[PDB]
């Protein structure tokens, strides 16, 4: 029974953007760029989470079938 | 570290002969005297079954080969380099206990692939 959510969200307005400076962000790059063992471990994390590739599905894909480039595609094909 | 190990083996991996001449608190021995003793004990012309006869005031001491674990330093260096280059430890002709078996093996070879 709310359109706008009626509960507040701890926004650090007194911190102007965010508490993250560009210097903090660029220090993440410094760790990533550095090579050696710590950068390699975080690369292994990326490869485990995302390295095995992906597949697109649409539930009821066949029913979407439409002439796009004057020829049939489903939304998954598109 | 590799250069350091090679230099360390050259100095410390092999025992070296130390002939001490003269009596302790006795008469001093000068360089020209040691030249003649050096000629007697020269490792260049000594052979495996040479024997020595001396007065009491000549001591054939030795520098032992001073034990250090260069194998462990090599294993550490190779672990550092292979992991830095993203290769498995096994690529460097170095291995580790447990990691050659079961799910520990399966993970590292999965990461490589
Ligand atoms: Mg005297």
């Amino acid at each position: 029974a709310s359109s706008t959510p009626q509960t507040n969200v701890d926004s650090m307005g007194g911190g102007n953007g965010q508490d993250l400076t560009f210097e903090d962000l660029r220090d993440i790059k410094d760790v990533r760029d550095s090579g050696g063992q710590v950068a390699q471990l975080m690369d292994y994390k990326a490869l485990l989470n995302f390295g095995e590739g992906c597949e697109i599905h649409v539930e009821g894909d066949d029913e979407t079938k439409q002439l796009v480039d004057g020829e049939p595609m489903t939304l998954s094909e598109w | 570290n590799e250069a350091a190990i090679n230099q360390a083996i050259e100095l410390h991996g092999f025992p070296q002969r130390h002939v001490k001449v003269g009596k302790e608190d006795g008469a001093p021995v000068r360089d020209n005297d040691l030249r003649r003793v050096r000629t007697i004990f020269d490792p260049r012309t000594t052979d495996a079954n040479t024997a020595y006869f001396t007065g009491q005031d000549v001591d054939v001491e030795t520098l032992e080969a001073h034990n250090f674990d260069y194998s462990a330093i090599h294993e550490m260096d190779m672990r550092n380099l292979t992991t830095a280059l993203g290769l498995p430890l096994e690529a460097g002709n170095v291995g580790a206990d447990g990691l050659g078996s079961g799910k520990p093996a399966e993970l590292r070879f999965a990461l490589l692939k």
